[PDB]
């Protein structure tokens, strides 16, 4: 089944750090970064080759207008929220995430959520056409938005607009999104204090999902198994590492197994 | 507020004399202001690139810093991380695995 | 295409 996602996330900070823009928006198609805006450049730029190639100038112009408008709004939001919370300066952040998921072309979800200082603030519930106030300070926002018919507006963005563009993007980048990049795998060992820690590292795979298991003479022994999760490289591919603690001299006993879309049969690796 | 969880790794399985990319990834932290510095033998590496601010499903921020480099067996590589949640800079060592 | 968020 063909599953695709479109996701925008937006960050407005009072304290982004030296040299850093205080406002940033980025968009993802199937988890892959493809557009970017920040308050420094003040325009939307492509982050994949396929969006840069298939989109025209009017697309970027119009999107840049959206980005600038969002910046001005969140500039104001930061001020409104700090006063509502009785906070003067220091460090505060607004976060937005919203988007849609399609399966076989049909929408299966649409979300629009906000957080303040790292905590849920509001979430759109599309089913009941209501906004949820997660904290007392969000109650006037809920009341304001539902008063101005924001539910209908976000219902049509999420069910029509978001979905339409997602279907467009997936066709633009069909070859790229469906690409396969095979990991290079290395098993390494380090003994310290009567404990041999065996490491298995998968380098540069795409797509993101992967299963890396430690097999102890054939059986999926995930007891000592510590996974570092899946982490990104700078080049659009991913990385993961999984360790297992063993007894000294028990190294040729363990096998690393890597299951990934680029590998027709699972890879087996050892020290 | 949430402390950064940090991993250091290279793009390719590293080899002597072979061009590569050194990565330092920090995730799971609040507030988003953070300092991430790649170090070679206790000296900042030139040419570091920084990912644009972004965050996960659970609102926690993450950032990747990466730089082209050719790993020397004679050298030590690390990622130095500073964040409000930590009293002192935290240093994460790269294992070359060669 | 992104949307416009709204003032809180």
């Amino acid at each position: 089944m063909e599953l695709h996602t479109l996701r925008y996330i937006q960050t407005a900070m009072t304290d982004p750090g030296p040299g850093q823009p205080w406002f940033v928006t980025v968009g993802y198609v199937d988890g892959e970064l493809f557009v970017h805006y920040n308050s420094t450049a003040r325009r939307y730029v492509p982050r994949t080759e396929w969006i840069a190639a298939k989109a025209d100038q009017q697309y970027w112009d119009g999107q840049t207008q959206i980005g600038q408008g969002n910046e001005q709004i969140d500039r104001e939001n930061l001020g409104i929220l700090q006063r509502r919370y009785n906070q003067t300066g220091g460090s505060h952040t607004v976060q937005w995430m919203y988007g849609c998921d399609i399966l076989e072309g049909g929408p299966i979800r649409g979300y629009y959520q906000m957080a303040y200082d790292g905590r849920d603030f509001t979430a759109f519930d599309k089913g009941t056409m209501t906004f949820t106030a997660a904290v007392p300070e969000a109650v006037p926002t809920k009341r304001k938005w539902e008063e101005e018919s924001e539910p209908e507006r976000w219902k049509n963005y999420l069910e029509e607009t978001c979905v339409e563009w997602l279907r467009r993007y997936v066709e633009y980048g069909k070859a790229e999104l469906g690409r396969r990049e095979r990991p290079e795998v290395r098993v390494w060992g380090k003994e310290a204090d009567g404990i041999l820690t065996l490491s298995c590292r998968a380098h540069g795979f795409y797509p993101r999902p992967i299963v890396v298991s430690w097999l102890k003479d054939g059986a999926v022994r995930g007891q000592d198994a510590h996974s570092g999760g899946i982490v990104p490289n700078g080049d659009g591919t991913y990385h993961t590492w999984v360790t297992i603690d063993a007894q000294p001299g028990d190294g040729d006993k363990y096998q690393c197994r890597v299951e990934h879309a680029s590998l027709p049969q699972p890879g087996l690796y050892s020290w | 507020d949430l402390t950064p969880k940090v991993q250091v790794y290279s793009r390719f399985p590293a080899s002597a004399g072979t061009k590569n990319v050194l990565n330092c990834f920090a995730a799971g932290f609040h507030p988003p202001k953070i300092s991430i510095t790649l170090m070679k033998d206790g000296v900042p590496m030139e040419g570091a690139q920084y990912s644009d601010m972004s965050f996960n499903d659970d609102w926690t921020f993450q950032r990747l810093v990466h730089a082209d480099f050719t790993p020397s067996s004679g050298s030590t590589y690390a990622c130095k991380v500073e964040h409000e949640t930590l009293k002192e800079p935290q240093v994460y060592k790269w294992d070359p695995e060669f | 295409l992104p949307a416009c968020v709204l003032e809180v």
